[PDB]
DNA sequence: CATATGGTTGGGTATAATGGGATTGTCTCGGATGCAGG
DNA sequence: CCTGCATCCGAGAGTTAGGGAACCCAACCATATG
């Protein structure tokens, strides 16, 4: 069992699924140009899309896996229960999806590029929000947690 | 209000506050005694109820009483018994213990479920009135000062110690502890082995119930004394008998990482 | 595991009674030097070091060994403490 | 060794100095060098020219100087003085009524002097000051967060130097000022202003119902000087009105230069958002004995605009970069320097009023105590004053490039929102979205950019290349976050032919957000990628291929690598090590062209064309503030030829003029009989067979002989009570000889003290430490330089040195983040091998790949592989460089080599190739069809080799991915972590054993611990944690002799926290009594409280 | 009733274990009124006072167990006889 | 000379107090206290 | 016996004059050349106890054996210095003081 | 924890309290992959 | 209320 | 027990003087409470 | 008169580790030394 960056398979059908994606956005361009959508329509409809393909995209790479590499050693150590879940693949194989700005609200452009391909700058530094946002949550609530704990043994320790 | 070894002295902020009170108090008695206007006797009474205010709880009315140079309020008796910090939650629901010690972790693949890999030069010391009582009993000392003055320097420790000391353990168990001890799996019972190096080795299988890793995770060991302590760690937290969740009935010490992997 | 645990928990309504029993038990033989076993010659705890097998001094793998044997008996107000010192001690002097 | 780089984008300008954020500041603040007619109206001469002149006899400052150090660097590290230089001020005395004058050079004091790299030295040791960023001062502009639809403007000054104003419209629809946390009519200070009702209504008319709301007859109707009167009695209630208490009350809160400052920063800000021309620094002037109203106006005009809906006006982010500013060492010392001398001057007042003005001198009126003492204060006990961190250089040089929310004046660990500590959109190319530490400080300390610059407004810069017409050009300009916002910035990575965009789709930012334009629109592009990250990002390959997360873990562990013996360049590197290690100032290079004279172990002698001859001493075997050993090694023969910036001498953590980490290891990624389980690494004793990981780390011990009330204590070899085995190593003076190798318990000063006829209190090596003697310091009484603390005699220090090889349990890292403490040293038989017979250094476990998602270490491990099997090194900037065909290319030129090789001396395929052959393509790794050659070659080309086991022969059952990684040893070594006690020191109050393994302590059994105790139902176990082990002192007492007589520990008894505990709340009046089943009092004293 | 559990451990009868968890300065001036007395029921009462909890090995269901052998109890027996 | 506090915090978070360094000079230690008791037997 | 119950109750100005062992009327604590404690300070040991194991202030009584023997010559008891931790003293007030506890 | 009728004398208001805690403090909403109404909800109940 | 100089200067 | 020295402590100064110095980036939650309406 | 409704104030916010500014004059008990 070993790990090289070709065990990070790049399933085909997603420069097919990347490809339609930027055809049918172009349509909602064209739904933008001739009044029939608002803001958030537009916005709305934007990020329905991408969270579609993402879906279609992490589908498409455990199918790959299943079928061309039974013992692909990602695919392995996921399905065995080692090490690993499908976003974590998906991230490494297919794409890593849509980015929250500060604000909370998603970007209108997703990263298109997996960390095999690698980020361009632009895509790590908007990725870099979330990151941040994560580490934040995580140090600020364990102490909510903790008094939650402490709160409940003072309460039931007769 | 004590001398530290360079010569200087330390003290505690009651005895500031205790200063102030009583100077307040003699200077009210003897303005009381002069027949001072009502306005000046009005202020001390003032400044004498503030300063007990103080004593007994500062930083409540008011801005809280500092030594001067300092922001730092003074500690009262209320900043003393409550808090975090303070003697119900600092002292007495949790204490510094003897017979303890720490150190990294290391995986322990060839242990047994219920054996922990304990440092040599960190038994001696968590054994050592076990060792004395031991060395005394063989012939390594003639009495128990003796032995504790070999033990002392290391250059004047020898071969049969270490077999003595191997025999002071001999069935006994240690408590490990990682924290945060989120439940009661974080302590857990175990019989030393002893080895070499300063690295504690940990069996695979309580990695998960500590929530422990090998990137250097640091553990604390215990050593329960008299009879009791040692069946109930033996009978009651040993790693082995403490197979399954007491949150879900599910086992808890089970195949992860590489053993999942193998088969 | 310890040796024989489970038909020591399965002999007591409650573990802590267990744990009650083993610790008064090996209190009892490390106060008179392990002379009121109920261990035959041949079941008596070994421990191996370099100049041979010997005793093991740890009272508390005695009392689960006597235990494990079925030979002892426990119970709440089985007998008065005086009497019960009392005799042990007179039977083996200490 | 060939050097390969790769990368298509060219930096038109270099990296700046890596440490001018301190050096420029410190600079700029002192101006030693300018002579003092044309010094600036910045640094401490603003500070001087402000408080003075001392109005009342008149005070008036001339200049003033700086003097030499009295002691060198060295000197000041070696007596633990401060390196500093003594400042004069030239002062005059003027009788205004005689005309005399009374001139006098006075001395203030000394100031501290940085150093050639950017550090303090105070007290003896290496300090940082570390730059704080805060809320720039000006006027800015929220939206109401309860009311919609309204505004609140707020007016800062610098921190310490003014209230804070705000101005609202109330409900009722006049506005209001909150100045003091007192709300009050706008309009009746406007009033004061000198305002009249067809000002107001000229230039507030058009924008509605606002201006009627403000309007108010009976205001404007009294004088402006009642109108003052009237503001002094809601601003202060109670104080008499007295006209003169209230013109110099007002004029103190917001006129005054002396009291209300905006600075530069707030002034420009100021101006620049109202579109004014502020004159001087302060909201109001008073002129001919009135108040003349300044940026009241405009922000009230402002305010209704804004609520109006006007075009042009717009609220603040206050989180914006262009918002925020930093304040440097220089600000900060400047403004230290400014409250010691406001102090000072309040000392000459009182001595002007209490002495004699016919008699009177400056010598005689200047106090120069608080100056002194606030600069101490700043200099030793500020929070952002820090121990430097000088475990490597590179710890040295990411320590001067923090930046830190926290400090006085700034926000507090715990009451630090999500707003402050998330990455803002304008903190690209000023502040390094990765690097931040992981705990409770995520987000409020962090670093600045590679490329960035501090303004001398203290905004952060950013530099674009201008681009026109589609064509980059080679202009360069600085750009703040407000001023970047204007334009339309194109991405570096974008296509180029010369210097034209040659791609008719570019991406690019519009404020913030990505957007697609075309080269004509484009008026800004990036210099580089490095720009957007800190020093230590930039120094991790592949980081376009790694999780934000692990970046940051490699990024932060980069700091904690220690200087190995033996330590190596990395074998793929990103091409900003030189630059670190020539910036960090650890290294030595030529000042001028020249030759080499003399080479030594300590001393390098130069020649240079000018004729003249010039000596380096080397720093060999220095101390470090982290206890690791730095020291200097030539690099240079007698006789060489040395051109300008050659380098001469390498420095610790430097492999020829290289950031040098760690070591360069062959690693297989494979598991290993558990013994790489969860994160543990596994090593072959090849390692440490030719110390690979041996670092050198050396301990000081202190001890001092003072006077006693009892008789002074003595430095001496006479010693009772010990044989002389125990004094073999103390020379004459009662001190350990240097060489002498001392383990725990041996002596290494001896000393007597009188008992009260004398004891041991001889310094001895405390248990785990050690080594070898190397160096001795005496310091006495009288000695020049020497200042001792009173009543102590003298000191002796000892430093000792370790030669540290890698053990089970230390800690090892790669930049990557992969982080792992060593768990097994296996011989070189039993590690796997490749078929030539070479075993691997280093097993990692492929497990910890997938859930971090740090692919960048494959990539590495690949180019690795390609490295060691073609001899040579590469050079892969991030996100421009090595991609997966290069590689490709690569790995085929390294496998004909590997293969050609074998197939030179007569060797075919294995037998076991060919089953690991057959296996692999049932796997579907290789292509059925080919020969055995073919298939190990596109095996090569994936990375993956066949693998033996050493123990048995027999192949690994698949390829494995093998190849070179740079991996550094952490200053985590298990050495100084393991601990243990029995019985020791216990505290004075609570009598509980004492904390830290320094102090011989023990470990916290907490609150949680309980916990688990309770919920096992190990009631005896708690109890003798409670009681027996921690604060029983009789139960402690027993318990401690009967195990060494051999017996049973007997009951515990009431803790002595609990009497403690009682004595505590009687204090307060409060009666605790202990009872017994039957209501009776139990004395728990024992008798020993009771009358 | 109703209440949280910040609300129900405050209003416990044992001020000791009240006056550790919380609030500590109102606890202890309204049982300092009251003269509240505590029966040392739970676990943290006896973890201040340096006692044996009254659970597990501490419990009165258990802790009361003698052991003994034949030997000295057909002893004991004969002269109970 | 002043005396300083026992109460000095130590360190930024507000954990660590002077006198917590600070060991006891002035009762007998456990191995003290047993050597009387064997030297009195 | 075994503790069973603990009370807490107010204390009044009687109870709180039982529990001291003196009054302490000076804020002196040692003294600047001698380190020895100041008498009717906050450290005298007439109120407090000794500073060492059965041995008064000025040495009159240096032995055991002694158990509850108050000095003539300096006024301190002679019994183990651990009294010191304790036994209590108090100040009185010139004017009454209200607790803070039952105000705020 | 051992699949048979508890004990008596067992501490089970501890090992509730420890048994609901222990999660919160990791898997609530451990580290977040920012890639394409938890314990506040627990505490307000 | 509170601020007792205040209070002392006003008297 | 009897002084003799330093250390310690109480008393005194005479143009006229007459109200002080800091304040600042958290967030929620629960009970006490003064104010508005009906 | 009741009620509801913002308003104010007070008490919380996880563990372990390591860390560190007048001067003078005269009487009077205290202690030291023989
Ligand atoms: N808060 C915590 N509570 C309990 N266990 C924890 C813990 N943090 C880590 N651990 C344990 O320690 C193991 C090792 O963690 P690592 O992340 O490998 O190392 P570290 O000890 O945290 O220091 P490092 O120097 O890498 O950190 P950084 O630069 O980011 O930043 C350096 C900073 O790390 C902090 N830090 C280091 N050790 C700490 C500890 N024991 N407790 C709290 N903070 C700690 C210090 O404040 C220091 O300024 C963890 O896997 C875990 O088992
Ligand atoms: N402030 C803190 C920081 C850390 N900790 C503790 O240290 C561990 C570090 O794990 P980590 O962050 O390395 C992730 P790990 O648990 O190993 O998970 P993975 O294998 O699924 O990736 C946490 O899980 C806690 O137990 C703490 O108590 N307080
Ligand atoms: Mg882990
Ligand atoms: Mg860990
Ligand atoms: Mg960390
Ligand atoms: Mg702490
Ligand atoms: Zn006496």
């Amino acid at each position: 069992i070993t790990i090289g960056i070709d065990d990070a398979v790049i399933p085909e059908e997603k420069k097919q699924y990347l490809e339609e994606a930027d055809r049918k956005l172009l349509q909602i361009e064209q739904a933008y140009e001739m009044g029939f959508l608002t803001d958030r329509e537009r916005y709305d409809q934007i990020l329905q899309l991408w969270t579609e393909t993402t879906e279609k995209v992490t589908q498409a790479v455990f199918k790959n896996f299943e079928e061309n590499y039974p013992f692909n050693p990602l695919y392995v150590m996921a399905q065995s229960g080692a090490r690993g879940n499908p976003q974590q693949i998906r991230q490494l194989c297919g794409l890593r999806g849509l980015m929250q700005k500060p604000s909370g609200e998603t970007f209108e452009v997703p990263v298109r590029s997996s960390f095999r391909e690698g980020l361009t700058v632009l895509e790590y530094f908007i990725s870099s929000h979330g990151a941040r946002k994560g580490g934040a949550d995580t140090a600020l609530r364990t102490a909510d947690s903790g008094y939650l704990t402490r709160k409940l043994v003072d309460v039931t320790h007769e | 209000m004590v001398q530290v070894d360079g010569g200087r002295f330390a003290t505690s902020d009651l005895n500031d506050l205790y200063r102030r009170l009583i100077n307040r108090n003699n200077r009210l008695k003897k303005l009381l005694a002069q027949g001072a206007p009502e306005i000046i006797i009005r202020n001390e009474k003032r400044m004498l109820q503030e300063a007990v205010d103080a004593l007994l709880d500062n930083g409540r009315r008011g801005a809280p009483v500092t030594n001067p140079g300092s922001d730092r309020p003074l500690r009262s008796l209320t900043d003393i018994l409550s808090g975090k910090q303070g003697r119900f939650r600092q002292n007495l629901l949790g204490k510094r213990v003897d017979y303890s010690g720490r150190s990294v972790i290391v995986v322990g693949p060839q242990l047994k479920l219920h054996q922990c890999g304990l440092p040599k030069r960190m038994a001696l010391e968590l054994f050592k009135p076990f060792l004395l009582k031991k060395m005394e009993e063989k012939g390594i000392a003639p009495n128990v000062k003796a032995a504790r003055r070999m033990l002392e320097r290391q250059r004047d420790i020898k071969d049969e110690v270490w077999d003595a000391l191997e025999e002071v353990i001999h069935g006994k168990v240690v408590l490990l502890n990682r924290a945060p001890t989120l439940h009661r799996l974080g302590i857990q019972a175990f019989q030393p082995v002893l080895v070499e190096g300063q690295s504690i080795q940990l069996h695979p299988l309580v990695c998960e119930a500590f929530n422990a890793d090998f990137d250097g995770d640091q553990m604390a060991v215990h050593v329960p004394l008299s009879s009791f302590a040692q069946a109930e760690a033996r009978i009651q937290m040993l790693s082995a008998h403490n197979l399954l969740s007491p949150a879900s009935g599910e086992p808890l010490a089970k195949p992860s990482r590489d053993i999942i992997l193998g088969l | 595991a310890e040796p024989g645990i489970d038909k020591l928990f399965g002999m007591v309504d409650s573990k802590y009674r267990l744990t009650v029993v083993v610790a008064k038990r090996a209190q009892q033989l490390l106060r008179h030097g392990f002379k009121n076993t109920v261990l035959e010659p041949e079941e008596r705890p070994k421990m191996q070091t370099l100049e041979g097998l010997f005793d093991d001094p740890n009272a508390v793998t005695w009392a689960m060994k006597e235990l494990l044997t079925g030979r002892l008996v426990f119970g709440e107000n089985l007998v008065p403490e005086d009497r019960l010192q009392k005799e042990m001690e007179r039977l083996y002097p200490v | 060794m060939e050097i390969k780089r790769f990368g298509r984008i060219r930096e038109v300008i270099p990296l700046p100095p890596l440490t001018e954020i301190q050096v420029e500041s410190y600079r700029r603040a002192l101006q030693a060098d300018v002579p003092p007619e044309k010094r600036e109206n910045v640094g401490i001469q603003a500070a001087f020219r402000e408080t003075f002149p001392i109005e009342e006899l008149v005070l008036d400052f001339l200049e003033y100087r700086l003097g030499e150090p009295p002691f060198p660097q060295d000197e000041c590290r070696e007596k633990d003085l401060t390196y500093q230089a003594p400042l004069y001020a030239r002062l005059q005395l003027i009788h205004k009524d005689t005309g005399l004058i009374k001139e006098d050079e006075v001395f203030l004091g000394h100031i501290p002097l940085m150093t050639e790299d950017g550090s303090f030295i105070i007290n003896g040791a290496d300090r940082v000051i570390v730059s704080q960023i805060h809320r720039s001062p000006g006027v800015y502009f929220t939206p109401d967060p309860a009311r919609p639809g309204r505004y609140i403007a707020s007016i800062i000054p610098l921190p310490k130097r003014g209230p804070w104003i705000d101005l609202e419209v109330e409900p009722n629809g006049v506005v209001s000022m909150k100045v003091n946390k007192r709300k009050f009519p706008l309009v009746l200070l406007l009033r004061v202003l000198g305002y009249d009702q067809e000002t107001l209504a000229r230039e507030l008319g058009a924008y509605g119902e606002l201006v009627q709301g403000l309007m108010d007859e009976s205001v404007f109707a009294m004088r402006p000087e009642e109108a003052l009167i009237r503001l002094f009695t809601l601003l202060r209630p109670g104080d008499p009105p007295k006209r003169d208490k209230a013109v110099a009350y007002v004029y103190g809160l917001i006129a005054d230069p002396r009291r209300y400052d905006l600075g530069e920063a707030g002034r420009y800000k100021a101006e620049e958002k109202l579109g004014i021309r502020l004159s001087g620094r302060t909201l109001a002037r008073f002129e001919d004995g009135e108040f003349k109203d300044e940026v009241f106006l405009p922000t009230l005009r402002y305010l209704f605009a804004l609520t109006a809906g006007v075009p042009g006006h717009e609220v603040d982010d206050i989180d914006h970069l262009g918002n925020r500013r930093i304040r440097t060492v220089g600000e900060l010392m400047t403004d230290q320097f400014r409250v010691g001398l406001a102090r000072l001057a309040r000392g000459v007042r009182e001595r002007m009023l209490m002495g004699s003005e016919d008699s009177l001198t400056p010598a005689k009126l200047v106090n120069s105590r608080p100056l002194e003492a606030a600069i101490r204060e700043f200099f030793s006990r500020s929070q952002l004053s820090q121990f430097k961190d000088e475990t490597n250089p590179l710890s040295s040089l990411r320590h001067k490039r923090r930046i830190s929310a926290l400090g006085p004046g700034g926000l507090t660990r715990e009451r630090a929102g999500f707003d402050v500590r998330d990455v803002h959109r304008t903190h690209y190319g000023r502040i390094c979205p990765v690097e931040t530490p992981e705990g409770a400080n995520i987000g409020l300390i962090t670093s600045l950019a590679a490329y960035a610059r501090v303004d001398e407004l203290g905004f952060i810069r950013t530099p674009y290349r201008r681009v026109v017409g589609g064509v980059v050009t080679d202009e360069v300009v600085y750009m703040t976050a407000t001023e970047e916002d204007r334009y339309t910035i194109a991405q570096a990575n974008t296509p180029l032919e010369g210097n034209r965009i040659a791609a008719e789709r570019v991406v690019a930012r519009r404020k913030g957000e990505p957007v697609i334009v075309s080269p004509e629109e484009v008026e800004f592009m990036d210099v580089s990628p490095k720009q957007v990250f800190s020093v230590n990002t930039n120094l991790i390959p592949f980081l376009e291929h790694d999780d934000a997360n692990r970046a940051l873990m490699g990024s932060n562990m980069q700091t904690q690598a220690v200087p190995l013996i033996r330590a190596q360049a990395p074998v793929v590197m990103t091409g900003l090590e030189e630059r670190v290690v020539r910036d960090s100032l650890a290294a030595l290079y030529a000042e001028e062209d020249g030759e080499v004279a003399k080479v030594d172990g300590n001393r390098i002698v130069v020649r240079y064309e000018d004729g003249r001859l010039v000596e380096y001493p080397l720093r060999r075997f220095y101390r470090s503030n982290q206890g690791t050993a730095l020291d200097q090694r030539p690099r240079v023969v007698v006789g060489q030829r040395v051109r300008k910036g050659d380098l001469l001498a390498d420095g610790p953590a430097s492999e020829n003029g290289f950031l040098a980490l760690g070591q360069n290891v062959l690693v297989a990624i494979m598991p290993f009989d558990g013994y790489n389980f969860e994160d543990a690494i596994v090593i072959s004793e090849e390692l440490l067979k030719r110390d690979f990981y041996t670092s050198i780390h050396i301990e000081r011990y202190e001890i001092e002989a003072r006077d006693t009330k009892l008789g002074p204590e003595r430095i001496t070899r006479d010693i009772p009570h010990l044989s002389e085995a125990a004094l073999r190593d103390l020379d004459e003076e009662g001190v350990v000889r240097i060489g002498a190798e001392v383990k725990p318990g041996d002596i290494l000063v001896g000393r007597t003290s009188f008992k009260g006829d004398v004891k041991d209190t001889s310094l001895r090596v405390p248990p785990g430490e050690g080594g070898i003697v190397v160096r001795t310091v005496r310091l006495r009484r009288g000695d020049p330089g020497v200042e001792l603390k009173p009543g102590v005699r003298e000191v002796v220090r000892v430093y000792v040195a370790q030669k540290r090889k890698l053990q089970v349990g230390d800690k090892l890292a790669n930049r990557h983040g992969n982080k792992g403490v060593v768990a097994k040293i296996l011989p070189v038989e039993d590690m796997p091998h490749l078929p030539d017979g070479t075993p691997v250094d280093v097993i990692l476990n492929p497990l910890g790949v997938p859930s971090r998602m740090n692919l960048g270490q494959i990539l590495e491990t690949h180019l690795g592989l390609a490295g060691y099997f073609l001899g040579q090194r590469y050079i892969s900037p991030i996100f421009d460089g090595a991609k997966e065909p290069e590689i490709k290319e690569l790995l085929a030129q390294a496998f004909e080599v590997y293969f050609g090789k074998r197939k030179g001396e007569g060797f075919g395929v294995d037998k076991r190739e060919v089953e690991v052959l057959r296996r692999a393509e049932k796997l579907g790794l290789v292509t059925p069809g080919k020969t055995p050659e073919e298939q190990l070659k596109e095996l090569f080309l994936q990375g993956k080799v066949v693998l033996y086991d050493g123990r048995t022969g027999e192949p690994i059952e698949g390829p494995i991915v093998v190849g070179q990684m740079f991996i550094m040893k952490l200053y985590h070594m298990v050495e100084d972590k393991m601990h243990a006690r029995s019985t020791g020191p216990y505290s004075l109050i609570t009598q509980q054993p004492l904390g830290g393994k320094a102090q011989f302590g023990g470990q916290r059994f907490g609150e949680m611990e309980v916990w688990a105790l309770e919920a096992y139902g190990a009631a005896h176990t708690l109890q003798e944690m409670l009681t027996l082990k921690s604060d029983d002192i009789e139960g402690r007492n027993a318990a401690y002799e009967a195990i060494i007589k051999g017996e049973d520990v007997p009951e515990p008894s009431v803790p002595e926290s609990f009497r403690v505990l009682v004595k505590e709340l009687q204090a307060l009046a409060l009666d605790v009594q202990t009872l017994d089943e039957k209501d009776n009092p139990v004395d728990i004293f024992e008798g020993l409280a009771s009358k | 009733l109703l209440m949280g559990v910040t609300k129900s451990a405050l209003s416990t009868k044992s001020w000791l274990s009240a006056a550790s968890f919380q609030n500590t300065t109102h606890v202890l001036t309204e049982a300092a009124i009251a003269g509240k007395k505590d029966e040392l029921i739970g676990l943290k009462e006896n973890v201040i006072l340096g006692r044996l909890i009254p659970a597990g090995t501490g419990s009165d269901f258990v802790r009361f167990t003698q052991v003994v052998d034949q030997k000295t109890l057909k002893a004991i027996e004969e002269a109970r006889k | 000379q002043e005396p300083v506090s026992l109460e000095t915090p130590i360190g930024d978070e507000k954990d660590s107090f002077y006198g917590d360094f600070i060991p006891d000079e002035h009762l007998p230690s456990p191995v003290d206290a047993a050597t009387q008791s064997l030297l009195s037997e | 016996k075994e503790v069973r119950k603990v009370r807490i109750a107010l204390a009044s100005p009687e109870k709180i004059r039982s529990w001291s062992y003196g009054e302490v009327e000076k804020p002196e604590t040692i003294n600047y050349r001698t380190l020895k404690p100041e008498r009717d300070g906050l450290f005298d040991e007439r109120i407090f106890g000794p500073i060492k194991d059965y041995e008064c202030a000025c040495g009159k009584y240096k032995r055991q054996r002694f158990e509850g023997k108050v000095c003539e010559r300096c006024g301190v008891e002679v019994t183990k210095s651990i009294v010191r931790r304790y036994r209590m003293g108090h100040i009185e007030l010139a004017t009454p003081a209200a607790h803070i506890w039952f105000v705020k | 924890s051992m699949a048979r009728p508890v004990s008596i004398g067992e501490a089970v208001g501890i090992v509730a309290a420890q048994s609901i805690g222990e999660p919160g403090t990791q898997l609530t909403m451990r580290t977040f992959h920012t890639g394409g109404q938890g314990l506040p909800r627990v505490i307000e109940l | 209320t509170s601020d007792p100089v205040r209070q002392y200067l006003h008297e």
